[PDB]
């Protein structure tokens, strides 16, 4: 089901992220530069342009937080729920949240900030889910060296039918 | 006075919550001997 | 009579499904080799 | 005429993903010692 149901979208190509508050567990340029590689393999398959700003309303907020933190999608210490994303559309429309307690990095061990942003950023896309265990918008993670990353021909099937 | 008809439908649902995070890796096996 | 006008825009959707769980970590790189 | 009834229900959302997996394993203990 590779789109959102009835699929709310972005009606404009040029997109604006902020990041609201950064994780303790990571260097802030690797936080950076997580997020920056998320967007772009986004920005790879569509019309779609996606810029950094540091005041004022964004499209798209990142947010680390724990436990209850303002909307119907509590975390819940390690492990559980490690995000939470909102489809396209105001104010907390498409905002991506992270939770806390989980050991965010750059790297295989612990929790991969960049792969995570792929999945919760695409439903900040409007993206539904793959049923097929190859696909980044497949109900399940799989860790992936992320330095030969690719999107799944069925997460490139669900952008395309969205945007372009 | 007749009814009027029904509304749009209803905004869609918020997606899923992120499942629980894989258990840590295996420690691994005993090193190789101590030379002679 | 005249028709009414329509009803409110349906309530929003249920929230999507929780995830299933993460697959196991990799099994650890073996240890040095072993004291003289 | 009457405003309507309130709408059809909105479409329940896409899933999570399972959490993140699991930790590198613990590199595995130095090897026993040589031969006397
Ligand atoms: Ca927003
Ligand atoms: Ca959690
Ligand atoms: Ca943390
Ligand atoms: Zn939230
Ligand atoms: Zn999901």
């Amino acid at each position: 089901f590779r789109e959102m149901p009835g699929g709310p979208v972005w009606r404009k190509h040029y997109i604006t992220y902020r990041i609201n508050n950064y994780t303790p567990d990571m260097n802030r340029e690797d936080v950076d530069y997580a997020i920056r590689k998320a967007f772009q393999v986004w920005s790879n398959v569509t019309p779609l342009k996606f810029s950094k700003i540091n005041t004022g309303m964004a499209d798209i907020l990142v947010v680390f937080a724990r436990g209850a933190h303002g909307d119907f999608h509590a975390f819940d210490g390690k492990g559980g729920i490690l995000a939470h994303a909102f489809g396209p559309g105001s104010g907390i429309g498409g905002d991506a949240h992270f939770d806390e307690d989980e050991f965010w990095t750059t790297h295989s061990g612990g929790t991969n900030l960049f792969l995570t942003a792929v999945h919760e950023i695409g439903h900040s896309l409007g993206l539904g889910h793959s049923s097929d265990p190859k696909a980044v918008m497949f109900p399940t993670y799989k860790y992936v060296d992320i330095n030969t990353f690719r999107l799944s021909a069925d997460d490139i099937r669900g952008i395309q039918s969205l945007y372009g | 006075g007749p009814p009027g008809p029904p509304g749009p439908p209803g905004p869609p649902g918020p997606p899923g919550v992120v499942g629980e995070q894989g258990e840590q890796g295996p420690p691994g096996p005993p090193g190789p001997p101590g030379p002679p």
